[PDB]
RNA sequence: GACCCUUAAC
RNA sequence: AGGGGAUCGAAGAUGAUCAGAUACCGUCGUAGUCUUAACCAUAAACUAUGCCGACUAGGGAUCGGGUGGUGUUUUUUUAAUGACCCACUCGGCACCUUACGAGAAAUCAAAGUCUUUGGGUUCUGGGGGGAGUAUGGUCGCAAGGCUGAAACUUAAAGGAAUU
């Protein structure tokens, strides 16, 4: 089946921990991905590009396919997947398994007067990878995603529907614009606004209470 | 956010650090959770009982988790003559 | 260290630093009551004199400039403030 | 404080600065100095008409080898004798 | 070629234009 | 507020004393430590050992704490603390570590080393690098033994002490077991002591 | 790109430094970057002394020694092996081996 | 020189706010700086600030708590019309829901949406989020 | 050449790290064990197993090896660690302590017998 | 000690 | 341009290379580092890092100068001091990491506080080449300096890593 080797793949086999916001609430670390793909049942992958990465040796150029691969459910969460391989169908895999084990939450807020779901981010976001930073600005109802295709993909993977995408630097490096989007991505709960001034009290962690599902 | 017709949003209410009320991220795994545990006038860890402090990895990796703990539990009064508040 | 009193730090702290880096800065120079032996003749002397300083009476050359605190002369006595 | 000066009674500086730096683009400098119309062979228009002076066999930069067919054309508003390509197959012999 | 002897050779180039500029000036 | 009962007893600092655990460390001292109580001439500062001793009952609260007493680990590098993990985690739960720690412990789940931890006991933050670092990979608190001169760096408790004496490091050793065993109800009586000495925590070469 | 911090040299703060002249090639160089070795050898070269001893006039005679501070150039130390290529990690010793 | 007092105290604000310290020493505490932390102390994103009278030009100690993203100056003062308080808004502030921008009106130091309901404007001084 | 491989080396240390009362030091009397006790496919590999057993079986006769941990050794460490002193580090074991160290003390408000002993040059 | 060069020809 | 010219030594003849060697190596050897109305004004003139100001981590050392320790040692031996030792402090030359932060990386005590973009201010750049090449101007005795194109031609040139 899946025999989980850890104590928190255990406690998600037992089934005593039924959201993946419990684990991003502890920030827990996943090291299967096989508990993303129970507690997130509707994760849909993407493969934004394949190219070859070479290394020069003695007697020829060894040719390695290095997979990029985005993975998220419509709502809310996205992971993104890097792995290169000798073959494209063991790299799609590996890159998704990549893909699915770092999954993080998204915080979708309102461009205005917090009238039905959100549409949009709560915050401008920003993050960087190489010389690629992606800016991630709220927009209005229909406004649509404002991204090129690759960086579209996965932020309509992650579940927003109106956003603004401003960019600089190696676009075109394609595997850090997905890094510097999926950091500008994760950055939205980094942010902290007045509503989540709230209170303190942080009750247990899954693992202290729940650690008689251990290895025994 | 919460607006008022129901529509249970804003998944994931994250933590705060104690010692610097900022966000702890849903990957930050330089973070702890400091659980100290409570006795009751005879020098017995109640089960079940503890005082829970966040601590966040920036603070972790800058060296002054130390000094926060002992800043953050003196004012809970299970440390007694361990921090200065005037240093 | 995240969390300080800088509104009541402690004197030896306080006393440590450079006078201007104080909360409030002060000279920590001082007058002093000089007096030659034998005839009193008090001469108030700031602690960094800079200036030879001799009593009313007489000439009776009562420190010696230096780079810092005024040396006083060798047979005087003498009282802080 | 990022070079450019910053002041609120900064304006001509700005200004001036901006002037002088817009003479590196090639584009800026090339439309202000007129080069099309003083040097380029069609004046600045888009097209132009001339007379067949010579068949032409240009050959082809490397790496590929080829003759290029064109003809030497000799303008007929300036005078001046440019070199124009015959593009499709065979039709150097419509432009003999 | 070195840039040294390309400004070198370059200044005897103008040297000689000076020159011979200066038998028609 | 304490129940006045865990203040440091006379006979706890004769035990101190004697084995030197107010010696601070040499004439360096890192600035986040506000344990030196009153250096004495020829450079060498004085520990203040009711801060050690208020540190250590902090400490062991938080070992207390955990639900299993295995879940607890203890880590030593350094020869002098070699024999005292060992000696501790006799004492207690705490599936310890001696000598060397092998990188991957804490991440790499199928090395036949694994620990998953939710508390890390190290004697040396210097000498046990690795251990400190790898935990902070995986959210795990970290309780150090750490001199004047230690890198305080992801130590979330630190108990002031010598590194530089193997009297003292054993004594906290076993100070810790002692301490974190009466809090768990195996020492009933506070005020009597423990049977076990620290001289069987301390360590010897041939 | 730049290789060493110190450019190669013991310059910060100067300048300019008065240059040595190289003892192998008398090449130029200047006395911060320069290779400097100090020669103390006993007179005799150690397999005569016995020889000189037993010869000597004098009982326990001192048997002085020769000083010399010895400067080299880059590429005469290099070639020498006064120093010798190091790896990357390793040219930030500065401690005498 | 110094040439903006507004500028160093809040970026030892700033640079306090990102090392996690609670507490900042500003030199040397002018009314525009105190009247700037009252603005934000209103909405709550610093706590208490102890005014120290050296008798020269005053000394700030500002209680920090870990609500404070960025505050910041706009230099120059530039002058904003009532029309051009949008463009200030969605140009710095990170939303539309929260965030101030601080400007000098003739009215005094006031947030945004204060300049906008008592419908003053003026030079921008800064942010605050 | 005369090295010998790990599958040589690690089979004769397994058995000496659980067969050890059942071999010894010779040779002849430990190669007839050997290709009893463990299924050896080749004589020439059951040859080198025995020799490399005997010999770590000559060095564990003078002091321990590093390594190889059998059931009596570990017992026998076992008895060495949990030996304690009789005499108390308290007593005289052939209060030292200085200015700073003794008004430490009484700052912390202990009494306790302890000779004051400044820094005597 | 000395040691220059290297296909237009898929 | 007058004075000095020991030394070394652009220029200027032997030997090896031979196809040379008017190069590297030997021996010489003129001009060439002192005073001027003196000129020239350029260097990889480099830290390839403009200046002023504020703030942000650690740790020792050193140069100055002060402060505190009846600290150690010193004429006529323990009757002015000096030189050392610890602790501070101000200023300076610097010094240990792919370190929070920054960076394309190398790396960085600033090259941080920069898409969460604004402390003040000067200068410079906008693909490679043609080309720092003048039809010009200006300074200079000259050598040259400063200022400084266009035609034309290119798909790269270039930086830092990796193998």
């Amino acid at each position: 089946g899946w025999v989980p080797v850890t104590k928190l793949g255990r406690l998600v086999k037992a089934g005593k921990i039924t959201t993946i916001e419990e684990i991003f609430l502890h920030s827990l670390p996943v090291k299967e991905f096989q508990i993303i793909d129970t507690l997130l049942p509707g994760l849909q992958d993407e493969v934004m590009n394949i190219k070859p990465v070479q290394k020069q040796t003695r007697a020829g150029q060894r040719t390695r396919f290095k997979a990029v691969v985005v993975v998220g459910d419509s709502n809310g969460h996205v992971g993104l997947g890097i792995k290169t391989a000798k073959e494209v169908a063991g790299a799609i895999r590996a890159g998704i398994i990549i893909a699915k084990l770092s999954v993080i939450p998204i915080r979708r807020g309102y461009w205005g007067t917090n009238l039905g779901q959100p549409h949009s981010l709560a915050t401008k976001t920003t993050g960087k990878c190489g010389s690629v930073t992606v800016r991630l600005i709220p927009a209005p109802r229909g406004s649509g995603i404002v991204a090129s295709p690759a960086v579209k993909k996965l932020l309509q993977l992650a579940g927003v529907e109106d956003v603004y995408t401003q960019s600089n630097g190696k676009t075109r490096t394609l595997e850090n614009t997905l890094k510097a989007a999926f950091v500008a991505i994760g950055n939205t709960y980094g942010f902290l606004t007045p509503n989540l001034w709230a209170e303190q009290p942080l009750p247990v962690s899954p693992l202290d209470i729940y650690s008689d599902e251990a290895s025994a | 956010m919460e607006n008022d017709k129901g529509q249970l949003v804003e998944l994931y209410v994250p933590r705060k650090c104690s010692a610097t009320n900022r966000i702890i991220k849903a990957d930050d795994h330089a973070s702890v959770q400091i659980n100290v545990a409570k006795v009751d006038e005879e020098g017995r860890a109640i089960p079940g009982e503890y005082v829970t402090y966040a601590l966040s990895g920036y603070v972790r990796s800058r060296g002054e988790s130390d000094d926060s703990l002992n800043r953050l539990a003196q004012n809970d009064g299970l440390l007694k003559n361990v921090w200065s508040y005037s240093r | 260290v995240l969390v300080q009193d800088l509104l009541h730090p402690t004197a030896a702290s306080e006393a440590r630093k450079h006078k201007l880096k104080t909360l409030v800065q002060g000279p920590r120079s001082y007058f002093l009551d000089v007096k030659c032996p034998g005839c009193l003749n008090i001469t108030t002397v700031f602690s960094h004199a800079q200036t030879a300083v001799t009593c009313e009476s007489c000439s009776t050359i009562l420190c010696t400039p230096t780079g810092g605190k005024a040396k006083l002369s060798e047979g005087t006595s003498f009282r802080r403030k | 404080g990022k070079g450019k000066p910053r002041g609120l009674n900064s304006a001509r500086k700005l200004r001036v600065h901006r002037r002088n730096n817009r003479w590196a683009e090639n584009n800026y400098k090339k439309r202000l100095l007129g080069t099309a119309f003083k040097s380029s062979p069609f004046g600045g228009s888009s097209h132009a008409k001339g007379i067949v002076l010579e068949k032409l066999g240009i050959e082809s930069k490397q790496p590929n080898s080829a003759i290029r067919k064109c003809v030497r054309v000799q303008l007929i508003k300036n005078g001046k004798k440019v070199t124009a390509f015959v593009p499709n197959d065979g039709c150097l012999n419509f432009v003999d | 070629m070195r840039a040294k002897w390309r400004k070198k050779r370059t200044r005897r180039l103008k040297r000689k234009r000076r020159k011979v500029r200066a038998r028609s000036k | 507020s304490l129940p006045a009962t865990f203040d440091l007893t006379p006979e706890d600092a004769q035990l101190l004393l004697a084995a030197n655990t107010h010696l601070g460390a040499r004439n360096v001292q890192v600035h986040q430590e506000p344990y030196v109580f009153n250096a004495r001439p020829d450079g060498v500062h004085v520990i203040n050992v009711g801060k050690t001793w208020e540190k250590l009952v902090l400490a062991a609260r938080i070992i207390a704490a955990i639900p299993n007493p295995e879940d607890v680990v203890a880590i030593s590098s350094r020869t002098f603390g070699q024999r005292a993990v060992l000696k501790f985690a006799a004492h207690t739960g705490a599936t310890p570590i001696a000598g060397r720690f092998t990188p991957g412990s804490f991440t790499n789940y199928i090395t036949r080393s694994f620990k998953e931890p939710r508390l890390v006991i190290v004697t040396d933050p210097r000498s046990d690098a690795q251990a400190i670092k790898e935990a902070s990979y995986v959210n795990i608190p970290v309780i150090a033994l750490t001199d004047l001169d230690s890198p305080s760096e992801f130590v979330d408790v630190a108990i002031p002490c010598n590194n530089r004496g193997k009297h003292s490091i054993g004594l906290i050793w076993y100070l810790l077991a002692r301490e974190v065993l009466r809090l768990r109800g195996a020492l009933v009586d506070r005020t009597q002591p423990w049977s076990i000495m620290p001289d069987l925590y301390f360590y010897r070469d041939p | 790109p730049k290789k060493r911090a110190s450019n190669g040299r013991n310059k910060k703060g100067r300048g300019h430094v008065k240059p040595v002249r190289c003892v192998n090639c008398s090449k130029s160089i200047p006395k911060d970057k320069a290779i400097k070795r100090m020669a103390i050898r006993n007179i005799v070269e150690a397999a005569a002394v016995r020889d000189l001893s037993e010869a000597s006039v004098y009982p326990e005679y001192a048997l002085p020694k020769t000083y010399n501070k010895l400067h080299y150039c880059v590429s005469c130390a290099i070639h020498a092996r006064i120093v010798r290529v190091r790896s990357r990690e390793d040219r930030k010793n500065r401690a005498p081996p | 020189t110094r040439s903006s007092v507004l500028a160093d105290a809040l970026n030892a604000i700033n640079n306090a706010e990102k090392t996690g310290k609670r507490q900042v020493l500003i030199r040397p505490s002018s009314k525009v700086i105190i009247k700037f932390l009252q603005v934000m102390q209103k909405h709550g994103y610093i706590g208490e600030f102890e005014y120290i009278d050296d008798h020269r030009s005053g000394k700030i100690v500002v209680q920090l708590n870990g609500r404070l993203n960025k505050c910041g100056v706009i230099s120059p003062r530039f002058n904003v019309k009532i029309g051009d308080i949008e463009k200030w808004t969605a140009n710095l502030l990170p939303a539309r829901q929260f965030g101030y921008v601080i400007l000098t009106t003739s009215a005094g130091i006031m947030d945004h949406e204060e300049a906008r309901r008592k419908h003053v404007s003026g030079k921008i001084l800064g942010f605050v989020y | 050449g005369r090295v010998r491989t790990k599958t040589v080396k690690r089979a004769s240390k397994a058995l000496i790290e659980r067969y050890y009362p059942k071999l010894t030091l010779d040779f002849q009397t430990n190669k007839r064990l050997c290709d009893e006790i463990a299924t050896i496919q080749s004589k020439r590999l059951r040859n080198k197993i025995a020799g490399y057993t005997t010999h770590l079986m000559k060095r564990i006769q003078k002091g321990p090896v590093r390594g190889i941990s059998f059931k009596l050794q570990e017992e026998e460490r076992e008895r060495k660690d949990q030996y304690v002193p009789e005499v108390s580090a308290l007593d005289l074991s052939r209060l030292n302590v200085d200015n700073q160290t003794s008004d430490l003390v009484k700052s912390l408000g202990l009494k306790l017998p302890l000779s004051v002993i400044n820094v005597s040059a």
